[PDB]
């Protein structure tokens, strides 16, 4: 429970940093749709969760490098929050 | 208060450079981008470039000639634009706008009227326009003042330091031998004039001159 | 590069009715359009953000709509302070692009111009210059012609005309006719006359003054 | 730590090979967008991470067979780097 | 098969002013367009890569722009050595296709 | 140095075959693709096919007639193209270009001027064009040389082995009875000629002939 809350804080820091760095990298490329923070934060969630909606994605080199940072840090930190909430529900099954 | 401050006008010679300022005030965040919009006389708004002062990175319009350099100083909260090698095609009003990173330009500046010409800065000449001695007086009396022979644009004409806003017309200037000339009309009730003082306030930021002139009836 | 085509460019409206400004995009941009208002000698003022979301302080007569490629800015019952240039701007793809703009004209009732003639000032005569100013304020429509007469004969040389845009207070127009002469040529004549010829009367409105 | 670095090297070898083989297989198909290595390397990352941006994908038989190789080898090797970096963060929780 | 339509085919320009070469694509290709220069009895010389990125050695008077379907090659103040045929070429989809070309007249 | 080398010209009879070469030099990687571009006289660039020498796989233009065969030899770093069953519609300049796998053609060859005709290879005939004895001399004197009766195209004409590049015109050849004929003009200051030697260098790669001719004033 104490470690699960830490992984949540790590995930939020990746999302805010990944959203800010994506806008900073994509602005300047003709045709980039990842140019505002409110939806770049939504893109960082799509990346961390790998939900695959395919509506926003980076088109630049650094914007894709920022995505790789959000991929490695996001999928890992989200997998921890997923596994932590999975063990919590497992304990609720034995309690019944 | 004024969130984004810009100088009045900037006169430059064809081929020279100039550094336009955009002083900010109020709330400032790290997600704030400063943009610049060019508007030529009689034309629409044209995006020039953006810059985020918290990082120092700036982007420019790739579809037009890149004649600007966007810089920013976080200490004074003032963004700059270096317009170099200017020609007649660069005489426009350059607005700066603040973007909260969400796309739109919530707050704008006042615009800097940049003129590119070899002519010299000429302060205006204000003359009172009082009605003639044989002019009939109805319930309303129309007064005016003549702003003649100034360069470059623009001039800000106000009556009674802004307290006379209704019934006031300021006609566009007409260029004559590299010198502009416009006129400002004010209509007050004849019961108020000349019992109540009226005075036009003409300003010229290109010469840093601001002159007043009371409208006194002819002797 | 998103191409925001605004059509029409001039919108002639009767007061009190609903009007719509169209702004088409070169491709589907969702609802990432924004509407700005710029009056005469003013700065662009944000009206609508994100297609329909209103801005605090803007009157709710301004209503936005549209998604994809077609967008609409609507003014339910127009008024004089709405006479301005309206620009749409997209933020869906970089770079941000604006629209060609649309000017709002109001079709009010016809009005007669208030003619006011002004002899040259003493501060100007004592310096060589001499300019006779004749104001034609608050008339509609903008079609009008002024004529300068000197001692009964028509004068044309030295007549500069300056028309304002449609007034944002009463939907009228205004015109200033300035006749510039010399200190001598002004003091070699007596009566100076500006005659206003508008469609509100077959007989012109005459304002004159005698120098002597 | 020693085994985690090996899974990273395995992943990079799959990405470079999967990027080179995708271009070699997609070039020749009218309409294929996976024809240059810089973005084929970006596609191989999208495949290994299953992020689902849906902007680049193969259209040929072998290019899809190469994708299957990148899927099996990439998702596995990336799941190891994810689980390894997940256990590292778990050890940082007990240390506090 | 991407159809890169270049219009106009001949560009008559006065010296010292800015000129623009238009190159429209049959569909959205992103910024995967490239610009080449070929003079009389010469080989095509790469001017701009990826819509706007410049090439080492090419004078910076050549500036590129455009994304999606419309693309623009701009020469800020033209000069005599710019008289050539300019071709745009896409690399977004296979096969690579060229444009009809545009000749620069001064 | 020349990164991509190509032969000058290749004359073939209608219905025959030919193997065009493209010798490479400098940096070579495994991600390098060799392309081929056809340009007919008076037409634009036309993509023919691509090949990656490190693997041996080649692709061709499916929208036009497949009349080429792309091969490559990694030892000599030379790519080949087998143009078989050629007709009049196949007389074009075939450029080869190197692609770093990133899409664009960074470096190009010189182009091979392939002509399909039943005529025979005819070396050119160079004649000096000295001014007449009654020709007036100003600050500049225009010299020339006549290249007549050669086949097929092209010919490379240089003055003083390339050191006289300014003030030199080489007019396009005109075809006359299956034999081309062009002229090359050079303008040097009259102070330099004939005190300083001038000589045209005409080359004909279809006959592997390269002839010089000094411009001596008439006796
Ligand atoms: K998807």
């Amino acid at each position: 429970w104490r470690c699960a809350g830490a992984a949540t804080v790590l995930l939020v820091i990746v999302l805010l940093a990944g959203s800010y760095l994506a806008v900073l990298a994509e602005r300047g490329a003709p045709g980039a749709q990842l140019i505002t923070y409110p939806r770049a934060l939504w893109w960082s969630v799509e990346t961390a969760t790998t939900v695959g909606y395919g509506d926003l994605y980076p088109v630049t080199l650094w914007g894709r490098l920022v995505a790789v940072v959000v991929m490695v840090a996001g999928i890992t930190s989200f997998g921890l929050v997923t596994a932590a909430l999975a063990t919590w529900f497992v304990g609720q099954c034995q309690q019944q | 208060q004024v969130q984004l401050q810009q100088p009045g006008a900037e006169l430059v010679k064809p081929g020279a450079s100039v550094k336009l300022s955009c002083k900010a005030s109020g709330y400032t965040f790290t997600s704030d981008w400063i943009h610049w919009v060019k508007q030529r006389p009689g034309h629409g708004l044209e995006w020039i470039g953006e810059i985020i002062p918290s990082y120092g990175r700036a982007n420019y319009n790739e579809k037009i000639q890149k004649k600007a350099t966007l810089t920013a100083d976080k200490s004074s909260s003032t963004a700059f634009m270096q317009l170099s090698s200017l020609t007649s095609e660069d005489s426009a009003v350059y607005y700066c706008a603040r973007e909260r990173g969400d796309g739109y330009f919530a707050v704008w500046g006042a615009g800097t009227t940049v003129t590119v010409s070899s002519a010299k800065t000429t302060p205006p000449s204000v003359y009172p326009l009082a009605p003639g001695s044989a002019a009939q007086t109805n319930s309303m009396v129309t007064l005016g003042c003549l702003v003649k022979g100034y360069f470059p644009e623009p001039v800000t004409v106000t009556w009674n330091s802004g307290s006379l806003s209704s019934g006031v017309h300021t006609f566009p200037a007409v260029l004559q031998s590299d010198l502009y000339t416009l006129s400002s009309s004010v209509t007050v009730p004849s019961s108020s004039w000349p019992s109540e003082t009226v005075t036009c306030n003409v300003a010229h930021p290109a010469s840093s001159t601001k002159v007043d002139k009371k409208i006194v009836p002819r002797d | 590069d998103i191409l925001l085509t605004q059509s029409p460019a001039i919108l002639s409206v009767s007061p009190g009715e609903r009007v719509s400004f169209s702004c088409r995009a070169s491709q589907s941009i969702g609802t990432d359009i924004h509407w700005y208002q710029q009056r005469t000698n003013g700065s662009p003022r944000l009206l609508i953000k994100y297609a329909s979301e209103s801005i605090s302080g803007i009157p709710s007569r301004f209503s936005g709509s549209g998604s994809g490629t077609d967008f609409t800015l609507s003014i339910n019952s127009v008024e004089s302070e709405d006479i301005a240039n309206y620009y749409c701007q997209q933020s869906n793809r970089w770079p941000f692009t604006f629209g060609s703009g649309t000017k709002l004209e109001i079709k009010r009732a016809d009005a007669a111009p208030t003619v006011s003639i002004f002899p040259p000032s003493s501060e100007q005569l004592t310096s060589g210059g001499a300019s006779v100013v004749c104001f034609l304020n608050n008339f509609y429509p903008k079609d009008i012609n002024v004529k300068w007469k000197i001692d009964g004969s028509e004068r044309q040389n030295g007549v500069l005309n300056s028309w304002t845009d449609q007034d944002s207070k009463d939907s009228t127009y205004s015109m200033s006719s300035t006749l510039t002469l010399t200190k001598d040529e002004y003091e070699r004549h007596n009566s100076y006359t500006c005659e206003a010829t508008h469609k509100t009367s077959t007989s012109p409105i005459v304002k004159s003054f005698n120098r002597n």
